[PDB]
RNA sequence: UGACUGCUCCCUAGCAUGCUACUACCG
RNA sequence: GCGGUAGUAGCAUGCUAGGGAGCAG
């Protein structure tokens, strides 16, 4: 149950990243696609988590993009 | 789709097909909208019209709801029930609807051409949301009757500031001064190309340069307008006085150079909104800075309708107190880049009604609220959820010209939402700051409309000018040029040595445009002398029928001076007890 | 679809060691995928056949295809379903197959 | 369906015929009563089903319009819905490295490139205040994303190199603070 | 449905018969009433049915002819569009090199694959990586298809300008690599 | 930017056939 | 007294047309 959760979270994260016009940079989009496709094919739940950290770092390293703090104060992420 | 009809307190998906703003009316509410007047067409999630190919029925009173579609009268498969029946129109919320007791709100004010005084009369006899609908419909009618005139263009170019200009096909031309900015676009073959901002007053066509230009063939200049979106926040905040001075960051020192500041400081301590009625020199120059120093860290927002009036405070808002705590953002339009521009993060954010984003703030100190409907009040109260408000302004500061006036001038009190409230409940602060304006203006202006609030602070040395004169008029299609009081002003300035250091403002820019050809005094407009008040002045009226010599449209523009004035008046109304020094014509 | 996933989880699904798990997803592709997939035609090579054996295999296949009937039909006997699909290049700049079957 | 004139006429005819028959009578009266009754009965029975079909059809139409309006509404809030959903699932995952980096980004310490996974390759972050430097950087090692990194370079907003010994409590507030640490992943 | 030709006769007969009934006359007048009204309604029946059939037939005919007219309009506009496209693409044939290679043919027929190879004015090259780049279009002018081409522009996968001074071995991993090179025929066509 | 086939479920409209019912005409 | 015919209503059956969706090669 800890593996399907991370696969669903990865799908949602890739959708959110695509909504922010990331595919307008070929290298970043290729890396994101590779990570997302690698997570869904995983068999053990440690490689999936490190790839998840790597994929989330892409969204976190975009200043304007989204508001981390507002999205953390809505009874959401801590 | 799903909006809100609020008089009947009814969520709706319907809207009137032929009306001003595609207004939202519930089932019974759309019904008495379509029987009290003639609006026989409605719009829903899908528009009601017969769906057979080639058929055409605009009316809704005879359509039927067929097999998951709509069919009609002339072309009639009638296996259905009628759309309009039993005091209602078919749609969602067909059960949770109330109706309207006042049947003719839209039927009265949304059915006329939005130019009579009755529109504004009823708008002031409304609720907050009803008057919001009113103000948005006034902006809509302003734009929709501005988009009915021509587009100026320069096809062969001449030397700058003296060109040629042909216009459009058959349409009339609007008024003539710089009120309408001629900022159009250029076309190479199919696209729009950088043009700049222009303004046409003098025509051989003399232009005023908001920028320096190299005009090419065909360049077109006209205001292309969008439509103001609906707003989601109320204009005025309800009056609730504070329990204490809880939540404030008090200071130890007390302002001394300003002699009417401490009690008003305490007032801001327990006052929630603050509007007063004052000419230039009423704390707008120094009281804002007084609050700025008296509460340092409070989120205080300032704004004027143009950047040159925001500048009147911002020029030393960084000198009186540190620079690091003010800003206003400049779009690119005549705006001043003095402060920290492109910087949302600040403390004393200055602003312009035209543009500012929303992050947060706590205290409101906003300047003039004059030349706009409830849009100005609502955008700024949506801009910030503030704990304190100071609506510096005046129903006669720059009273919004009602586009093409046709029926008289309304009472000044009846402004957007606060000026009628203003002297029916009393002035919000005790404040009068006549440290620039003298008593020679204050006497008449306070005896007329601003009773007992401003002081006769400074005396006069018997130089104020009087000369009895009736005058003759000569008008044009959009302005007028003056023979007699212009000549009298000339031959008056030829008598006194130190009088050629004044301004030459004009009801329309044509007066100074004509005068620049043979004398050359600087251009001035009655639109907005934004934050630029000077002592010696030459004022002119030319033609004064309904826009000038009626009420305090520019009685603040009569508050010109500091130790000496000229104010030409060609009528016999605003002199009843004025005691300017009587001297004969030369 | 989060609601369905939560409903399934609240009923004892997707536990560890179960014999039912998700292995069908929507996979994403990068920019240079169409050409990379088209480049798989490199596996098509010119091949010569044994003609004397193919000429007999074709007879046996024709024997297999013997219980049917066929021929040519007129333009008014043609049945088309879903006339709202693409018409190819360069005909996709002006309409679907309905436009060309009506015009 | 008891709100139509046909129902009233049929009910009156039914009552009259029933009373007359129960009282007992001849054949002609029964024949006349039934000939005046059956037409009203058919009149009632037609509308009794026409009204039902009309009502159910109206209900279906309102259902369809509600569905269309809801779909149109739903397909116009996707960005906010997806972001809220993503952060909800990120809460529910409850991982230490993800929580660490999310809190770090929430306080101001965001990365500048993709976080590497190998025992090599460079990582660059931004440290905007002294408190974050105190929490993360102590000594010459760097703790980020539940890992260990080794500082090798410090660069300020003026791009001048700052040595590690320089940074201290009172010795810091004379510097361009948005520092940029570049480290490599410790084994 | 109310002014049919038989409506006048039917209504007048019904009114007269019911007036006779209200007169309280004998049973013979009642029998005559019943027969006359029965035959009147019977004759009104087909007059009320056939008209309703005919109206629906006429409506269907109108709808079909309207849709036929719409189809014809669409056909005309698609014909205009196709003609415009053909005549627009005609104007780039380079009618001197094409004529020069057509006349050399022994009967006027030439393969289609050699027309762009010998008459085109512009060349586009797509390069996967740097090793392939340094073997195909190194420098500023290169030779391909027995002709000389000179480079005019280089862009990347994101369609941004790239200068040849930064296409090196060290700087290779910093570019969106599917590079596109544009050249012109030197001394020949453009 | 959305290929060619095959099968199945749901909703509406029309046509044909059958069952029952209500009046009326004819013998 | 029985049958035939003409409209009207409800119900059932199979096709054609339109729309929405699912699976397979
Ligand atoms: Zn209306
Ligand atoms: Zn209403
Ligand atoms: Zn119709």
């Amino acid at each position: 149950s800890k593996m399907s959760d991370v696969k669903c979270t990865s799908v949602v994260l890739l959708s959110v990243l695509q909504q922010l016009r990331v595919e307008s940079s070929s290298k970043l989009w290729a890396q994101c696609v590779q990570l997302h496709n690698d997570i869904l094919l995983a068999k053990d739940t440690t490689e999936a988590f490190e790839k998840m950290v790597s994929l989330l770092s892409v969204l976190l390293s975009m200043q304007g993009a989204v508001d981390i703090n507002k999205l953390c104060e809505e009874m959401l992420d801590n | 789709a799903v909006g809100a009809c609020v008089l009947c307190n009814s969520q709706t998906s319907l809207r009137c097909g032929a009306c001003i703003r595609r207004p939202f009316l519930c089932c019974k509410c759309c019904y008495d909208h379509v029987i009290s007047t003639s609006h026989k067409l409605v719009l829903s999630v899908n528009p009601y019209v017969c769906n057979a190919p080639g058929c055409d029925v605009t009316d809704v009173t005879q359509l039927y709801l067929g097999g998951m579609s709509y069919y009609c009268k002339s072309h009639k498969p009638p296996i259905s029930f009628p759309l309009c029946a039993n005091g209602q129109v078919f749609g969602l919320y067909k059960n949770t609807c109330v109706g309207s007791d006042n049947v003719t709100d839209f039927n009265a004010i949304a059915t006329c051409d939005w130019t009579n005084a009755g529109d504004y009369i009823l708008a002031n006899t409304c609720t907050e949301r009803l008057k919001l609908f009113a103000a948005e419909t006034l902006k809509a009618t302003e734009e929709t009757f501005k988009l009915s005139y021509g587009i100026a263009t320069v096809r062969e170019v001449l030397s700058d500031r003296e060109l040629h200009l042909s216009w459009e096909v058959g349409k009339p031309r609007p008024p003539l001064n710089r009120n309408y900015v001629f900022t159009g676009y250029r076309v190479t073959k199919n696209s729009k190309v950088q043009i700049g901002e222009y303004t046409f007053e003098k025509g051989a066509v003399v232009y005023r340069g908001t920028t320096t230009y190299k005009l090419n063939v065909g360049d077109y200049f006209v205001l292309t307008s969008h439509t103001v979106m609906p707003l989601s926040a109320p204009t005025l905040v309800p009056q609730e006085h504070y329990v204490r001075i809880t939540g404030l960051y008090p200071t130890l020192n007390i302002s001394d150079e300003f002699s009417s500041n401490v009690a008003n400081y305490q007032k801001v301590g327990m006052q929630k909104y603050s509007t007063l009625q004052g000419p230039p020199g009423t704390g707008k120059s120094h009281f804002a800075i007084g609050l700025a120093l008296y509460y340092p860290s409070a989120r205080i927002v300032y704004t004027a309708c143009s950047h040159a009036a925001v500048d009147a405070l911002c020029e030393k808002a960084l000198k009186y107190l540190p620079i690091d705590k003010c800003s206003r953002i400049i779009p690119a339009v005549e705006c001043f880049d003095k402060f920290k521009v492109n910087s949302t993060l600040e403390q004393y954010v200055f602003c312009t009604v035209n543009a500012l984003p929303e992050t947060t703030a706590d205290i409101v100190v906003f300047d003039e609220i004059s030349m706009a409907t409830n849009y100005d009040l609502s955008v700024v109260n949506a801009r910030l959820r503030a704990k304190h408000y100071v609506y510096i302004g005046d129903p006669a500061q720059l009273p919004a010209p009602r586009t093409l006036l046709t029926k008289g001038t309304l009472e000044p009190e009846y402004f957007n939402s606060v000026c009628r409230l203003m002297k029916t409940i009393g002035p919000d602060m005790f404040l009068g700051t006549c440290r620039r304006c003298p008593a020679e203006i204050v006497d008449t202006v306070s005896a007329l409309v601003y009773d007992n609030k401003l002081k006769a602070h400074k005396d006069k040395s018997a130089q104020c000018f009087k000369m009895f004169y009736k005058g003759v008029i000569t008008h044009d299609v959009s302005s007028a040029i003056n023979r007699p009081q212009i000549g009298v002003v000339r031959e008056f300035l030829t008598r006194n040595p130190a009088w050629r250091k004044a301004v030459f403002i004009s009801p329309y820019n044509s007066q100074n445009a004509v005068a620049s050809k043979i004398l050359g005094l600087p251009t001035q407009t009655v639109d907005s002398s934004q934050g630029s008040e000077y002592d010696y002045v030459i004022f002119t009226q030319t033609t004064e029928t309904a826009h000038s010599c009626n009420v305090n449209r520019f009685n603040v523009a009569i508050t010109r001076a500091k130790v000496g004035i000229l104010c030409i008046m060609s009528d016999r109304d605003l002199y009843d007890k004025l005691q300017f020094t009587s001297l004969e014509i030369p | 679809n989060k609601d369905f996933y939560d409903f399934a989880v609240s009923k004892g699904f997707f536990k560890e060691g179960s014999s039912v798990e998700l292995k069908h997803f929507f996979f994403a592709q990068d920019g240079n995928a169409a050409i990379s997939d088209y480049d798989y035609y490199r596996y098509n090579l010119p091949t010569m056949c044994d003609i004397r054996q193919l000429l007999f295999v074709v007879e046996v296949v024709d024997k297999y295809f013997d219980c049917y009937d066929g021929g040519c039909i007129n333009a008014n006997q043609v049945i088309v379903n879903n006339l709202d699909k693409s018409a190819g290049f360069p005909f996709n700049k002006w309409g679907k197959a309905r436009l060309y079957y009506d015009s | 369906f008891s709100s139509l004139p046909s129902y009233a006429a049929f009910a009156t005819a039914q009552e009259a015929y029933e009373q007359a028959v129960a009282n007992g009578d001849s054949e002609v009266v029964l024949k006349k009563l039934k000939k005046s009754l059956n037409v009203a009965k058919s009149e009632f029975d037609r509308d009794a089903a026409m009204q039902r079909k009309l009502e159910k059809m109206a209900d279906q139409a309102m259902t369809q319009m509600y569905k269309q309006a809801r779909s149109e509404d739903k397909r116009a809030k996707v960005t906010s819905a997806m972001q809220t959903m993503l952060f909800t699932m990120l809460r529910k995952l409850d991982n230490d490295a993800l929580n660490n980096i999310i809190n770090n980004a929430r306080d101001g310490c965001v990365p500048l490139n993709i976080i590497p996974l190998t025992t090599a390759a460079k990582l660059m972050v931004v440290i905007p205040d002294y408190n974050t430097y105190k929490n993360t950087c102590d000594g010459t090692t760097f703790t980020y994303a539940s890992a260990l990194w080794e500082i090798q370079q410090v660069v300020d907003a003026d791009s001048k190199i700052v040595q590690l010994s320089e940074i201290s409590m009172d010795n810091s507030p004379n510097l361009a603070w948005p520092l940029i640490v570049t480290a490599l992943r410790a084994n």
